[PDB]
DNA sequence: GTACAGAACATTTTGTCCGTCGA
DNA sequence: TCGACGGACAAAATGTTCTGTAC
């Protein structure tokens, strides 16, 4: 979940 | 009177025709000289100097190039997709290596971990301005990444290495260079030169900066699960949008119609054989992570990447792209 | 270790307030009073190094400023037998007035080939110690090398005729960039162009090259073991050992040395991969009916011993890094 | 009577050796 | 005694003119 919440953020 | 002819390679006013091409007094003996003379003339800049009657003797390596762009033997306010590639290029980043501590394999390796972690987050960013990939969904935004991180990685650090140290040193980090006595370290030397392959490749290729901007987008976007992507039919027009980028690249590096053709099968035999140096990468990086003895150091991040990739390639479910075999 | 902070070249001392080398003290001098246009021809950071500093003034002087400035031998060694028998260069007999083909150079250096595998069995037959090993050993070690042999040195004669970046196979017949792009040749010459890079990369010594290559024919022996396999391990470690005296000759330090040795050891091993891979083209193109290249008599005799001696496993190829 | 290749001279740019002079 | 400055000298890299030679 830690490189799919880099890609999420602005 | 008539107007001046123009050297085809310096842009100077031309003294005939020499060896095949429209070329001045200057240009002619300096390519007499650069092809009898045994010279391996390095480039300061990126394979891509403008040479003018001001800075031919600026770059011998871009104007011996040119040479053969022109074919010597014996506005742009519009841009383009490689303008924003130049643009959206990640900084150097510094390792920050104590070079006052005596080296160790632990230690070098464990820094450079703790490096690509920090890189890896760069190459992120990076593939979100690429134009396109946002576009796609986030399951294949992650996969691609996940799948291609290590050619990422490997080609950058080449390309660094080229660059910055004649093709000898793998230059890691301004702080970091892998040095001759750093590679004969235990468990150095075999990791190290198959990322110095890849930067021996770039240098015997003399490779430009355009064209290594689109092999670098194309190594994103050249390992596919075997059965597809969510997004798959978008994921081929924009894959077939940067090779004619690349073509593109190559048009302007060549100026010929038969060399661009024999330009483009060694660069895209280039990104073929980055598949190999990336097996053999991951290979002995996958051992290292799995070797609890050796107990080196990886980020949250890359640590993340490692474990969801290790039964994927172990299951064959890695369509590997090719543009020569298959 | 004083390094200049502009060229990294070898400093000479504090110049205009910075610790910079001779050439770099006049350089800024002449650059400040001759007031000048210096263009950069690329995007303003180039790299300036000893090569390189001659290359972009302005960004020479522009790291100038960032840096702060302002104003009786009678008796033989082994390596010297060596180098006696090492083998006079051949011709290919390549005429260049009739256009280039795939066929027509495989052909031309296979014929080529075939006598450099002559001369390297009189080689064989001259180098010290090799005579003494039993005559079915002497033949059994020039068959398993004969392409590491012909390898190596033709990855001398490319480095020492150029650089990397070419396959120099004879003075005649040279493969540049337009011939390797020919139907099938690039994947082929693509290992023997390593063998160059390496020696290149490396800056091999002509007495390290020599003691590589006799090495490099005791690299491969069969896994039943050759039959002067007490006398063989006896040759091979002399040899080692004349590499390391080789090395001596060289640079002098002990951990440099050392460093040297790990890294020339590690290229003797690497031969036995480009070798494989050397020998799975040429065997496939061997066997092909389509291409019809053809092989002469010499070389056709080794590659049909060789095919199934590889198949079975009895060639027991030596390391010295064993990972 | 033009137009090139290569050699011969020439200029430009870059690098070293050395004496001076202050500390 | 040492260490830096610059001048004098040298080497490397680049550029021009003259000549032969093919039309
Ligand atoms: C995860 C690996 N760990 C293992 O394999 C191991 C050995 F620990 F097991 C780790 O890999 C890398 C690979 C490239 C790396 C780094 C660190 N910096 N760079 C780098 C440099 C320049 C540009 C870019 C770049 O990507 N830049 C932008 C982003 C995208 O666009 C451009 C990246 C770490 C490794 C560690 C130590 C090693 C090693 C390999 O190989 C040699 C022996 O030591
Ligand atoms: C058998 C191969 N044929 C195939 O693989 C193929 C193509 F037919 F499949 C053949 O190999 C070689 C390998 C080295 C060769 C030659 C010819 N001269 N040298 C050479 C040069 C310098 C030194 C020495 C030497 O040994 N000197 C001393 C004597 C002993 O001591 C030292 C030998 C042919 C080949 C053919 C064509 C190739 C090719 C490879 O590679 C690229 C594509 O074209
Ligand atoms: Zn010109
Ligand atoms: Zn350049
Ligand atoms: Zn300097
Ligand atoms: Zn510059």
């Amino acid at each position: 979940s830690l490189l799919k919440k880099l890609l999420l953020a602005p | 009177g008539p107007p001046p002819k123009l050297c085809l390679v310096c842009s100077d006013e031309a003294s005939g025709c020499h060896y095949g091409v429209l070329t001045c007094g200057s240009c002619k003996v300096f390519f007499k000289r650069a092809v009898e003379g045994q010279h391996n003339y390095l480039c300061a800049g990126r394979n891509d100097c403008i040479i003018d009657k001001i800075r031919r003797k600026n770059c011998p390596a871009c104007r011996y190039r040119k040479c053969l762009q022109a074919g010597m033997n014996l506005p742009q306010l519009t841009p383009t997709l490689v303008s924003l590639l130049e643009v959206i290029e990640p900084e150097v980043l510094y390792a920050g290596y104590d070079s006052s501590v005596p080296d160790s394999t632990w230690r070098i390796m464990t820094t450079l971990n703790m490096l690509g972690g920090r890189q890896m987050i760069a190459a992120v960013k990076w593939a979100k301005a690429i134009p396109g990939f946002r576009n796609l969904h986030l399951d294949d935004q992650m996969t691609l990444l996940q799948y291609s991180w290590m050619s990422l990685m490997a080609f950058a650090l080449g390309w660094r290495s080229y660059r910055q140290s004649s093709a000898n040193l793998l230059c890691f980090a301004p702080d970091l260079i892998i040095n001759e006595q750093r590679m004969t370290l235990p468990d150095m030397y075999d990791q190290c030169k198959h990322m110095l392959y890849v930067s021996s490749e770039l240098h015997r290729l003399q490779v430009s900066y355009e064209e290594y901007l689109c092999m670098k987008t194309l190594l994103l976007l050249s390992s596919v699960p075997k059965d597809g992507l969510k997004s798959q039919e978008l994921f081929d027009e924009i894959r077939m949008t940067y090779i004619k980028e690349l073509g593109k690249a190559i048009v302007k590096r060549e100026g010929n119609s038969s060399q661009n053709w024999q330009r483009f099968y060694q660069l895209t035999k280039l990104l073929d054989s980055m598949h190999e140096v990336v097996e053999n990468l991951l290979n002995y990086c996958f051992q290292t992570f799995l070797d609890k003895t050796m107990s080196i150091e990886f980020p949250e991040m890359l640590a993340e990447i490692i474990t969801n990739q290790i039964p994927k390639y172990s299951n064959g479910n890695i369509k590997k792209l090719l543009f020569h075999q298959k």
